């Protein structure tokens, strides 16, 4: 959920 | 000459640096759409947005929600659609959206499943007896035929309107071999991978814009069309010296979010178009020294  | 900053700017350490400050001085416009409720399975990251000037709106009254967003290039005269890997529920929109757009290349930098985890949805039929048909969006898609190389991939698929029975050949640019969070094993490898696409006449102003993606569709993205848009100005301008990648990357970045994620894929962006320069500056026979290094046989 998160790519940063 | 750019060749002067980046020797002056790897010499004294300054990516990190620099990225910091385009990262800093980066254009921030609302997502309010990205973030509704109802969309929230429409987005693999909830870190990762469309602002809503230049997001992407499938032509349905449903819900015409695509986490995608419009890059319009003024100068360099160019558009791509960078959007982030379909979702299991989304390969529908993202071939609506790619027949709405009238794209005729789609451009995927990025592997289903790296170091063991999914980035991307198989979008794309991998054998020819087995076709595709997205119930939602109507639409059939079928491989019709296949160019596998050393690095990368293209792919002739046809999309066929299954309403208008209209149909229409997508070709599909693939490379394999960009890490996530990662950079192209060469400038040659890159830049090979690139004029194959220009080529191809995917990136031509008489088509719908290219559709260009990664898992998130902002790092590898953002690294692909900033050594494309750069390239281009230096060509228009044809004079190279005047080229900021800084500022074509945050003009870039008002359209879209966080292109080009690490120092070192600004560094790679660098020289990408530093070497790509030589083949505009002339030197044909650079195209062709591209190819022998990026071993693509």
């Amino acid at each position: 959920d998160e790519y940063l | 000459e750019m060749e002067k900053e980046f020797e002056q700017i790897d010499k004294s350490g300054s990516w990190a640096a620099i990225y910091q400050d385009i990262r800093h001085e980066a254009s921030d416009f609302p997502c309010r759409v990205a973030k509704l409720p109802k969309n929230k399975n429409r987005n693999r990251y909830r870190d990762v947005s469309p602002f809503d000037h230049s997001r992407i709106k499938l032509h349905q009254e449903d819900n015409d929600y695509i986490n995608a967003s419009l890059i319009k290039m003024e100068e360099a005269q160019r558009s791509y659609i960078l959007t982030q890997g379909p979702l299991p529920n989304t390969c529908g929109h993202f071939w609506e959206m790619v027949w709405e757009q009238k794209s005729r290349g789609v451009v995927m930098l990025n592997r289903v499943m790296e170091k063991g985890s999914l980035k991307c949805a198989q979008y794309w039929p991998q054998k020819e007896e087995k076709e595709m048909i997205f119930e939602d969006t109507n639409l059939k898609l079928t491989l019709i035929s296949e160019d596998i190389k050393t690095y990368y991939t293209v792919r002739q698929l046809e999309l066929e309107n299954l309403t208008t029975q209209e149909t229409r050949e997508i070709l599909h640019f693939h490379y394999t071999t960009w890490p996530d969070f990662g950079v192209p094993e060469s400038p040659a490898s890159f830049l090979n991978f690139l004029f194959k696409v220009r080529e191809s006449g995917s990136l031509s102003p008489e088509h719908g814009p290219v559709v260009v993606h990664s898992s998130a569709g902002i790092g590898r993205s953002g690294t692909f069309c900033l050594a494309d848009t750069c390239l281009l100005l230096m060509d228009k301008r044809k004079d190279p010296s005047s080229v900021d990648i800084k500022k074509v990357l945050l003009e870039m970045r008002k359209f879209r979010m966080g292109l080009i994620q690490t120092a070192d894929q600004l560094r790679f962006s660098y020289l990408a178009v530093i070497e790509g320069a030589k083949f505009i500056m002339g030197d044909s026979s650079v195209q062709d020294q591209w190819k022998e290094l990026s071993h693509e046989d």
